[PDB]
């Protein structure tokens, strides 16, 4: 029962029965529907071969609309009359017009109200739009509405934005310019976002705080939660969002300033003026949101296969449940992956074979809501984690595109990578009888190395957040995604909309489920390979040179004003000779490592936990400033995130406008020694033990 | 901050021999990824040549090969391009982007890597 | 080379001849003769055998007087005539008048000033004496200069509750009452505090934060350190310490209103008049305080005994070198037998033994500074000890009495205790034959259990609070004491003063040096047993004991207000299922542990590490409220320490006396979840893995 | 703040039989380590007697064992002392002091163990 018993059996056509199996009723956090789902996971788990599947329920805060009074924002005139309103539900994708329990498009946590004003156009809402229009051409956006386009900024930072700058209540739309990929037709010819879709999402700043109302605690069934008023990222201002059809009728009459730039300018046919008026200017619009904030009960399912020689090893594969309406692609596409993992995993155990170390396999649940599930029940395991966490896997939306397969992992992982793809099949289109491995190289390379795959930063923003940057369990995650250098859109068109449909993935995506049987072949020989190898794939040599990389950059960051540097006597040294020290002291370990004899147990096992712990010492107990729950000093999530470092990075950030600069460089000094101290002590948990 | 005084720019017939300068004021001791970044009209940034300090190589792009030079003066924050025998295709704005690095191990060769950036000037006719 | 072995090479001679050799120089923190100690302690820990001795150095705050102008208090009439002057110096022990380098009596960070104006009497400046002292008698101390005496709370306490009270400044003095022992003669004849006798000492708030310039993380040469304003705990008006000769002479004038009971008047044949005023009035008191702080080094003894089996595991024994003047008690009394222990283990290792795991034994500097030298250590060797450090064993004092002896520790170290008494010979008078065991007991009986032993609590105040307090590690102290119930006086008469002599040890506290044998051999014990047992003797089952007794106890504390309680609904029931809990998997874990085979090596390893992260399964990542350094949520200092859970226990303090009740209420229901949520999870930890 | 409105005291010959009852309003619905300690005049508080309602064990001191009992009220917040053939120098103020209890394992003998307390009295002659 080696690696190729267990890989031979992921089978395509299982996976796509599953996924036409979790694609045809609507599956949201905190509905009947998401807990049958659940229960119907958790029991065919049960025969796959999972030793114990159990559920796990945390009650936390979750936002719906008012089916009763819908949500819609509305052109009044003068005399108070709607002489304009918007679409107050999605048109059904066909097939699917007797299915019920589709709530339209919403921003989750939106507070209620009914404002009513002028409007401004504020382009991505990004910090720089707002610098622009309010200082360039003097448009004071408090007490106004401002209209802002879905774009690379996160949704929440948009909220912010426009919360700063007083404005009295934000409008979202997908702009076509950003979405609309260019001649591929629209859903069900194709697969763009027609006129009537319109984008989903939570508007909440939660800074990895999981319940806004338990920050740090789970949310048990004893928790105390905290007031509404003093909850954590709750926004101020009323959120909608709008497909680009009713935009259309929205902003023709909107008159005033020209755009500053053709930036600002979209694909729409509208004039696209920044000044607050109709041109006629005798409207307001006025804004329905009726949505209610309530505490709910989610479920996540939890499957444990026991280690057969190190059953204190956890190995974890998981990913999320829960989806907006349908979840063709985020996340059932994920979901039926890995449960021909477990099928595959369960059948090898039937057989007689267990591994090493133990696996366990994870549904979360109110991960749309803000990463709800799977951040409670870390929480709750937090010490179990911390000691025995080995690494985690997140398994979601396993197809974004049919070009190539990115990875964004922890360093320690990279090695292993590259082990593992040169072992699986390709099934790239041409590279036919090739690895996995060459194809990927091929279609992706490194811009340091030409015949190495690139693999990116694990960055923030999906279940693995809380076991990699409050943790620090070595997390890793594999997908098939499109061209970045001829697809300028972000994501897929049909991105939380309603027509994330299994028509959608069986027709335009995966008509054969290729690239789910590689996806699935690739996150199961991860998590096959990290319980049962002998020693960890991890190399430590991998993270000194990302360390070096990441130290160059952040010196050239602050190196922006050199004068400045040298006024108040900034010096990066202590940094850079942690980081010499982590290269040395790890390059002696390694070669004590394979000196090493694999016989004795008990000495393996100090191996083993010398390169486990690697990880946990790049975690800081006291956290980022004024943000508890980011801990990782090299990979945690910027307060302007999209560099590593972030300590350094947002002590560096507009430097030039403030009012005492030797405060502003006190604190840069005091981030660059906190970043050294935490290298130097990771490269000395590596050094010879006792 | 440093805005990377630059000059060495103009426009001559196609195959002639210019060149331009590029320093950055307050990284004379330190080591940096000095590069250049063409802007042609119509189309995207590409990377053109660099150098890394560091270890003191320098590359160029698969069409730039054997025909850009990069020279250092005796100050250390300043490098030049010398371009012999240019063409009508060559017309584009040249960017200076500038890099500072203590390691240096890989030279960058995408725009965004690049931390502080220029609005140097060059075109070229036939 | 059985326990037997290590233990009878264990003798009182040359425990004699080390104390005699340390208690002959001035002994400071940042001083020369310091570094010279630290250096021969180096030399000698390397000729008993130990495989390598380090020195790791810091540079931290420290706080001077001023030779040239030394600090004294006087009196001034109405013309300016110094018609008063303190003692400048305290007269030198006989045979000590050559010896230089003996800094006058003083409080460390005293901040300098020239402070004038009238003095008052606050009895020993607890919160609850200025309660009765302006809220009652109608007597502000604003702009006035308080005289406190020596007590039961630490005298940072004292000084922040002269702050928040107005006061000019500080006077502390060490009354009779609390000091001076009935019956027995004062030095050089007996051991009591002489007139001129004054006890020096720190008088900081750092809530465990170590150097007050780099909290959080270590003083090494690249760290960058706040400004002095900005400081931890640092005082705000001068204090300076004076002996009861001083004082006696001093408020004989003071007059004012009548003292409130006899618990203010002390013993001295003063008036002890509360109320501002001279009665010869006209004149006032000046204080000269002219202490300097400055960036010194300190340097920290660590020598290491590699382990033969278990390399992986560190046991700790350490123990503080610096003195105020001569330190025959505190701490060469530990030292010395710290030094014995060392060779002994040496001499057993120069045989050819050598334990399972590795032991690490250390000198710490700047402890009477604010525990500067551990705190530092232990903050750049953070990592190191979270995931290896099995048990820390603290050494200091040996001797402070000649009745009993006295150890406080964690819960799992209860047992092993039991075991190591039951060995060796018990040194007290009369006994003759009968173990250690048998005297601790008849001599400090157990309030629960009459057979047993009282282990008290490891209340924070020393060397072991970064390793218990912080970093969650199983920490135990034993030293031999004095009795409770007849013994009235706090500490030795003699504490921090100049009497700290070698002959005071050799003449009235240990003549023979047997009970600084008995304590080195206990010491040695526990360290020879927690580095050499095949199984680690911690028992989770005297854990779940104490959390039963302490979660009554809170529940108390809270109830005191029943009809508050059912007012806002309170309730503890979480904390007492989580409790309960607790007991019944502490149970199934003692039942696997006892039919648990031994010979599996890697099973045997998982085992002890399931025994070993118990301790650090209550440490709460986010700390207590306000204090981020103090985590362990059930030992953890409370903000009004003398009871366990710090949290709840802070939530309830003086909640009657409060302007919004609710809110005071909504913190205890906070603080009652947060305790039942880590009682929870540190009994999951122990559940049977996978 | 409960204060224990407590009674029961008097002055009597030695050898009477007394009564002395208290209760604790609030503790109705719970347990406590109910108990009582003496303050003679001019020596200290000691331990007298003693009950765990959690198991329902009641303890009395050495020199106090045959001379006093408890008894619980019908209310449950209510334990009351029967002092029987009461000896000629037990003269002393009593304390009556009560801490709520969950587990209630064992019974505390100090005063510094019970957190609130209140205002008896008690003499008895010859
Ligand atoms: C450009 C500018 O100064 N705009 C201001 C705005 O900042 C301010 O909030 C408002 C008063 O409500 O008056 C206007
Ligand atoms: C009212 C009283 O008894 N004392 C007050 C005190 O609170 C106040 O702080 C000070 C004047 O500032 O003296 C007076
Ligand atoms: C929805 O709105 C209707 C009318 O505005 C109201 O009666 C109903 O209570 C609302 N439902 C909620 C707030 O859940
Ligand atoms: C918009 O909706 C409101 C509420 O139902 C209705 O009164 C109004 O007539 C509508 N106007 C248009 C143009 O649909
Ligand atoms: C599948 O691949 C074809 C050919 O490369 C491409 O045109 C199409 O857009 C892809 N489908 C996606 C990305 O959904
Ligand atoms: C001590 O005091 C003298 C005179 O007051 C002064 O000259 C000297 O600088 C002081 N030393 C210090 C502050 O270290
Ligand atoms: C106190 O000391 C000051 C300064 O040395 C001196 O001027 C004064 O005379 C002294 N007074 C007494 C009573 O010693
Ligand atoms: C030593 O013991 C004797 C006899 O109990 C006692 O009088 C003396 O005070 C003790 N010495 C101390 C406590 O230093
Ligand atoms: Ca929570
Ligand atoms: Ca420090
Ligand atoms: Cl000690
Ligand atoms: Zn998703
Ligand atoms: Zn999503
Ligand atoms: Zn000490
Ligand atoms: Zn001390």
């Amino acid at each position: 029962h080696n690696m190729k018993a267990f890989l031979d059996e992921l089978k395509a056509e299982n996976i796509k029965k599953f996924l036409y199996n979790f694609t045809q009723i609507p599956h949201l956090a905190g509905t009947e529907q998401n807990f049958q789902l659940a229960k119907q996971i958790q029991s065919q788990w049960k025969e796959f071969g999972l030793d114990s599947v159990e559920l796990a329920h945390y009650d936390v805060l979750l936002s719906y609309p008012n089916k009763t009074h819908p949500n819609y924002i509305s052109i009044i005139n003068e005399d108070g009359n709607e002489i304009f309103n918007t679409s107050l539900f999605e048109p059904p994708p066909p097939g699917y017009e007797n299915v019920s329990d589709i709530v339209p498009p919403f921003s989750a946590f939106s507070p209620q109200g009914m404002p009513e004003g002028d409007l401004v156009y504020v382009n991505y809402a990004r910090t720089e739009d707002f610098f622009k229009l309010e200082r360039d051409m003097k448009i004071n956006c408090s007490g106004k509405i401002v209209i802002a386009r879905y774009g690379k900024v996160f949704r929440g930072n948009k909220v912010k934005n426009a919360q700063l700058a007083g404005a009295k209540g934000v409008i979202l739309y997908s702009d076509p310019a950003d979405y609309f990929a260019p001649g591929v037709k629209s859903y069900p010819d194709g697969w763009n976002l027609p006129g009537g879709g319109v984008q989903r999402g939570n508007i909440l700043n939660l800074n990895g705080a999981g319940d806004p109302l338990t920050p740090g605690y789970p949310a048990n069934e004893y928790a105390y939660r905290r007031g509404i008023a003093e909850a954590v990222g709750l926004p101020s201002i009323p959120v909608h969002p709008i497909g680009y059809y009713d935009a259309q009728k929205l902003l023709e009459k909107m008159g005033g300033s020209a755009p500053p730039d053709s930036s600002w300018r979209g694909s729409l046919k509208v004039p696209y003026n920044v000044g607050p008026g109709f041109t006629f200017s005798t409207q307001k619009v006025k804004m329905h949101i009726h949505s209610t904030n309530e505490v709910t009960r989610i479920y996540n399912v939890i499957g444990t296969l026991r280690g057969a020689v190190e059953p204190d090893r956890y190995v974890i594969l998981g990913g999320h449940r829960d989806s907006w309406v349908f979840g063709g692609i985020d996340p059932q596409s994920g979901a039926a992956v890995v449960h021909e993992i477990v099928r595959s995993f369960g059948t090898l155990k039937k057989e007689g074979w267990r591994p090493r170390r133990t696996i366990l396999f994870a549904s979360w649940d109110a991960e749309e809501f803000g990463l709800l599930g799977s951040t409670e029940w870390a929480e709750e395991n937090s010490r179990l984690l911390q000691e025995r966490g080995v690494a985690y896997i997140n398994a979601d939306s396993s197809i974004e595109g049919n070009y190539t397969l990115r990875v964004d992992c922890t360093p320690l992982m990279y090695s292993l990578v590259h082990n593992l793809t040169k072992e699986l099949k390709s099934p790239d289109e041409g590279f036919e009888g090739k690895s996995l491995y060459e194809s990927w190289t091929k279609k992706s390379p490194s811009p340091e190395f030409s015949g190495m795959p690139r693999i990116s930063k694990l960055g923030s923003g999906n279940d693995f957040e809380v076991f990699f940057q409050r943790l620090g369990i070595a997390s890793g995650r594999a997908r098939y995604t499109k061209n970045w250098e001829t697809n300028k859109f972000s994501g897929y068109p049909l991105y939380h909309s309603v027509y994330e449909t299994y028509e959608l993935v069986e027709k335009f995506y995966d008509p054969m489920f290729k690239y789910h049987l590689t996806v699935a072949q690739v996150r199961g020989g991860m998590v096959f390979e990290l319980a049962n190898s002998i020693v960890l794939p991890f190399d430590c040599r991998d993270y000194a040179v990302v360390l070096r990389k990441y130290a160059d950059k952040i010196y050239s960051i602050s190196m922006k004003h050199p004068q400045e540097m040298k006024t108040y006597s900034v010096s990066f040294d202590s940094l850079f000779s942690a980081v010499k020290n982590f290269t040395e002291i790890a390059s002696k370990f390694s070669e004590r490592l394979q000196d090493f004899d694999k016989s004795n147990p008990i000495v393996l096992r100090m191996m083993n936990d010398q390169l486990m712990f690697l990880e946990r010492a790049f975690i800081d107990p006291l956290g980022l400033p004024d943000r508890p729950f980011y801990r990782h000093v090299i990979y945690a999530p910027s307060s302007h995130n999209k560099e590593s470092f972030p300590g350094i990075y947002d002590a560096l950030f507009d430097i030039e406008s403030k009012v005492d600069p030797s405060k502003a460089w006190g604190e840069v000094k005091r981030q660059i020694y906190v970043a050294a101290f935490t290298v130097q002590a990771a490269a000395e948990t590596l050094s010879e033990v006792a | 901050q440093v805005q990377l005084q630059e000059s060495g720019g103009g426009s001559v017939q196609a195959g002639g021999s210019l060149r331009l300068s590029c320093t950055a004021p307050g990284y004379t001791d330190s080591n940096y990824y000095m590069s250049w970044f063409r802007q042609a009209p119509g189309k995207e940034r590409e990377w053109v040549a660099g150098v890394n300090t560091g270890r003191g190589s320098t590359s160029y792009a698969d069409s730039v090969k054997g025909r850009f030079t990069i020279s250092q003066d005796n100050a250390k924050n300043t490098m030049f391009l010398q371009m012999n025998s240019l063409k009508p295709e060559d017309t584009a704005i040249y960017y200076c982007a500038v890099a500072a690095c203590h390691f240096c191990d890989s030279l960058p060769k995408t725009q965004d890597e690049y931390i502080l950036w220029g609005q140097g000037t060059q075109v070229t006719v036939s």
